[PDB]
């Protein structure tokens, strides 16, 4: 005759039920992954309306649950999570522009259009033409009408679709008792309940800036760095006392820098760390690239891979028909199930890239003991950067050589690790201030205190002041080039990847300090220590039973967010960069000289 | 049948071999309590009663004395002090279908705890408030009895396990089921120790001319000395005599 018991009694009733509809949704889902029909598309909507709708009927019956009363914190969790009315308190009328808004800017982010107007020769999709024509390319030119191609013709559709959808995203922040759209984010950080542990949901913007001063002068130096290597193809056309292009980052929107090897190479007299001629020399395929992937796992200390995925699961593209995208994702069906969506080929990425997707499925089967609403990862982040842990260290030579990939003879000389850092700290260092930017405006924007025609100005100025970015052409209000980049288009929060290397090095870290490795981080191992493997699993296995603060406190000891153990992983690199820009005109500030 | 619906079946009066089992190469979990498996021939007790059910892969270490949990709990406990043993393998080949196999139901709630060794099936439903529930289901009615999801491409943790359980007990009968004692051809006109239904000694085994009737198991002479004895697997009766010895 108390609530505490008639709420265990209805959350267990609800995780075998969740769990059963959960795993019929799952299963479909994989197979529209793998072959495409016509009648598939239709089965969507199908299985989709009744397991939502399922989550609206329970959602309704937990509301009556009084809080003040659940002493027990696993089910005060559990329950909180359930109680999200989310598209609920909206009215039928407002309710049905979500999904029609959604479908419609999906479509149009789509269609991939390069065609030149008034010259209608061909164009293909985002895939096949716009990377290919940016990452290869090193003429000026045609970047930038390549810039406007994107930025110019979906965008410009999008002004009046984007304002109506911030609008009505933001009321129900008020109805579900939150501040703004953008606090309800925030609120997966939220941590209450524990003495001292609780976090704040506005504690999450002081944090994210309080550790971005320290970042920006390795970013001061990068970008300095970065650029005079890129006025050598250009001497002087672009003048070497502003900021750089933004058709000139690799991408179309800068987020990743890998594109730049060719253009800013720091030392290509000496070979580079490849293995793709290696291994097929040796006759490697997609089972023996996993398997040793495989291996190195249960080396570590974690539990091998199940049996279910290599006769379940697809490696390389089948047939011809079958046109389905196979990008690589991580696959949590549940009841046991887990699989590997990814297309396998020869190259250096797609052998990193194997190896950051087992991590995101070894985490699955961590908190699979927990229950169905506490099976996923502390917060957004923890999913992310536990992935990409590994991947660090299977890029290290010490790792290589030790399958054998590498030549057993390779010199380990000051460039050839610089030249492994820098890029690496291109992908992790150098999108670190274009990810606070954009998570920043989202913030902003959706707080409502933002008249109509200052949302472009302000979104351009603080990226030449944080990103350091100039703008290749003058653009008016009209425009709407924010709302062209995918996760913000999207409605995915970007926030998760901020915090993914804060998080991937902070257990790199411990890990490394664990397996009680000599010598700096860029070399250190993960491999052949299972004390480290111990370490690793014990707050795996929490999941989302327990804070995610405390999670944090069981590997480095550190509640706060800890920036310090970033700079050692790059001490090395910063030392050099430093003398490199002797010269260099390192930091930037207001500069409307390129396109005054 | 299923876990809520397991059933108890009567084996008695005929003779089982167990070492078959233990080489079966086959079972999964077979574990045994309060009996080594060895040691299950040579000797037999009574209440020989066998269990049949399906549990899932994950729950099974749930079924053992002393263990508690859900299908422990709710849907069969077994005692304390457990005398038998327990047989589980993989049925993923024939006990699973596509789309998930919705045949086995289990007791998800109860008012009570299960005593050991009861079966329970009910069409009532839970009360986890206060509101009475008329057989509409509401927020607090809980329907426990639950069908299992058991698809070919499930977990291995969640692979339904065809699992059986056998018992026994002591009662003041005589001794139910045992196993063959490997009977051994016989020798003869030798001096050598025999041990028939029964009786056993040590003698020479010659021919007999003496017949017995159709009844007889064996035969004495003067001074309860038995010296004739009829061996079962050949129906023949042969004398039985004390080998040589004495004074020398
Ligand atoms: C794959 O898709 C094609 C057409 O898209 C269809 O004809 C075929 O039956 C599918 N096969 C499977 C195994 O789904
Ligand atoms: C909450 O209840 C669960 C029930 O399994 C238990 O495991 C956990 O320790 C309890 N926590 C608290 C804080 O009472
Ligand atoms: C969810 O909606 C129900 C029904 O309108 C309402 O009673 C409840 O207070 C709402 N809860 C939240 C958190 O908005
Ligand atoms: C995982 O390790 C266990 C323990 O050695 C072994 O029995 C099993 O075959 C292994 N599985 C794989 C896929 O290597
Ligand atoms: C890990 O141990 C194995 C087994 O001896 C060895 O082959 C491998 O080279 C070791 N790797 C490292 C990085 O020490
Ligand atoms: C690396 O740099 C240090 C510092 O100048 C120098 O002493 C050392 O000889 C260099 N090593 C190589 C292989 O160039
Ligand atoms: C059982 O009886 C038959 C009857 O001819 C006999 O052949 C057989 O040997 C007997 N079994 C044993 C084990 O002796």
């Amino acid at each position: 005759s108390t609530i505490e018991e008639q709420a265990k009694t209805f959350l267990d009733k609800f995780n075998h039920e969740a769990e059963d509809l959960f795993y019929q949704s799952s299963l479909a889902s994989w197979n529209y992954n793998t072959n495409i029909t016509e009648e598939n598309v239709q089965n969507m909507n199908n299985a989709g309306d009744k397991w939502s709708a399922f989550l609206k009927e329970q959602s309704t019956l937990a509301q009556m649950y009084p809080l003040q009363e659940i002493q027990n914190l696993t089910v005060k969790l559990q329950l909180q999570a359930l109680q999200q009315n989310g598209s609920s308190v909206l009215s039928e009328d407002k309710s049905k522009r979500l999904n029609t808004i959604l479908n419609t800017m999906s479509t149009i982010y789509s269609t991939g259009k390069v065609c030149n107007p008034d010259n209608p020769q061909e164009c293909l999709l985002l895939e096949p033409g716009l990377n290919e024509i940016m990452a290869n390319s090193l003429d000026y030119n045609e970047r930038l009408w390549a810039w406007e191609s994107w930025r110019s013709e979906v965008g410009k559709q999008l002004r009046p679709l984007y304002e109506e959808y911030v609008v009505l995203k933001n009321e129900m922040a008020r109805a579900n008792h939150y501040e703004d759209y953008g606090d309800y984010w925030r609120g997966d950080y939220e941590v209450n309940g524990v003495d001292g542990y609780d976090y704040s949901r506005g504690q999450l913007i002081e944090d994210v800036e309080h550790t971005f001063e320290e970042i920006k002068p390795l970013y001061e130096h990068l970008h300095a760095y970065v650029r005079a290597k890129l006025m050598n193809a250009y001497p002087s056309y672009i003048s070497p006392i502003g900021c750089l292009p933004a058709h000139l980052l690799g991408d179309m929107w800068g987020r990743f820098w890998t594109n730049l090897y060719s253009l800013t190479v720091p030392f290509g007299q000496k070979p580079n760390i490849d293995v793709t001629d290696a291994m097929v020399d040796q006759a490697w395929d997609a089972q023996r690239i996993f398997k040793e992937a495989e291996k190195f796992f249960v080396s570590v200390g974690l539990p091998n891979m199940t049996q279910g995925f290599w006769e379940n699961s697809m490696l390389t593209d089948p047939g011809n028909v079958q046109k389905a995208v196979c990008h690589p994702t991580a696959w949590d069906l549940g009841k046991g199930d887990f699989r590997i969506l990814m297309c396998t080929k020869v190259t250096m990425d797609d052998f990193l890239t194997a190896h950051h997707e087992m991590g995101h499925i070894q985490y699955d089967m961590a908190y699979a003991a927990q229950p169905f609403l506490l099976r996923n990862g502390a917060n957004e982040g923890f999913h992310e950067a536990v992935g990409e842990i590994m991947s660090l260290s299977a890029a290290t030579p010490k790792h290589l050589k030790s399958i054998g990939l590498l030549s057993p003879d390779f010199q380990e000389d000051n460039e050839t690790e610089i030249n492994f850092l820098l890029k690496q700290a291109l992908t992790i260092v150098g999108t670190l201030p274009f990810t606070y930017m954009l998570e920043k405006w989202r913030w902003m924007v959706f707080k409502g205190e933002i008249p109509k025609d200052q949302w472009m100005k302000k979104w351009w100025e603080m990226k030449r002041e944080i990103v350091g970015v100039v703008e290749p052409v003058p653009h008016d209000e009209t425009y709407c080039d924010p709302a062209s980049l995918f996760h913000v288009s999207n409605d995915y929060s970007f926030i998760r990847y901020y915090t993914r290397t804060l998080y991937q090095f902070q257990f790199q870290e411990a890990l490394c300090q664990a397996a009680k490795h000599e010598g700096p981080l860029h070399k250190c191992d993960i491999s052949n220590s299972t004390e480290a493997g111990q370490k690793l699993f014990n707050m795996l296995r929490l999941g989302k039973s327990e804070p995610w603060t405390l999670a944090l406190e069981n590997v480095v000891g550190a509640k706060n967010m800890n920036v310090r153990p970033l700079l050692n992983y790059f001490e090395p690199l910063f030392t050099w960069l430093k003398d490199q820009n002797k010269n260099s005109f390192v930091g930037w500030s207001t500069d409307w000289s390129p396109y005054a | 049948a299923s876990v809520y619906a397991w059933n108890r079946k009567r084996i008695s009066n005929c003779v089982a071999d167990y070492s078959v089992l233990y080489n079966s190469a086959s079972f999964s979990t077979f574990k045994c309590y309060g009996v080594s498996p060895t040691k299950l021939n040579d000797l037999c007790f009574t209440n020989v009663y066998a269990d049949s059910f399906v549990i899932r892969g994950d729950e099974v270490r749930q079924i053992a004395p002393g263990q508690t949990g859900k299908i422990a709990d709710y849907n069969y406990k077994l005692p304390d002090d457990f005398t038998g043993c327990v047989i589980a393998w993989n049925s993923n080949n024939l006990d699973s279908k596509v789309g998930g196999n919705y045949n086995y139901l289990y007791r998800l709630f109860r008012k009570s705890n299960l005593k050991p060794f009861e079966r329970d099936i009910s069409t009532e439903i839970y009360q986890a408030g206060s509101t009475p529930c008329n057989g509409v289901e509401g927020f607090n009615c809980y329907f426990p009895l639950q069908s299992y999801g058991f698809q070919p491409t499930n977990g291995v943790g969640y692979q339904p396990y065809r699992v059986v359980v056998l018992s026994f007990e002591l009662l003041h009968a005589p001794a139910t089921v045992c196993g063959p004692k490997k009977s051994t051809n016989l020798v003869k006109n030798k001096c050598v120790n025999f041990n028939f239904n029964g009786l056993t000694g040590t003698g020479v085994l010659t021919e007999s001319n003496k017949k017995f009737l159709p009844f007889q198991q064996f035969g004495r002479d003067i001074a309860d000395t038995t010296d004739a004895v009829r061996d079962p697997q050949t129906l023949e009766i042969l004398d039985i005599t004390p080998c040589s010895f004495g004074g020398v």
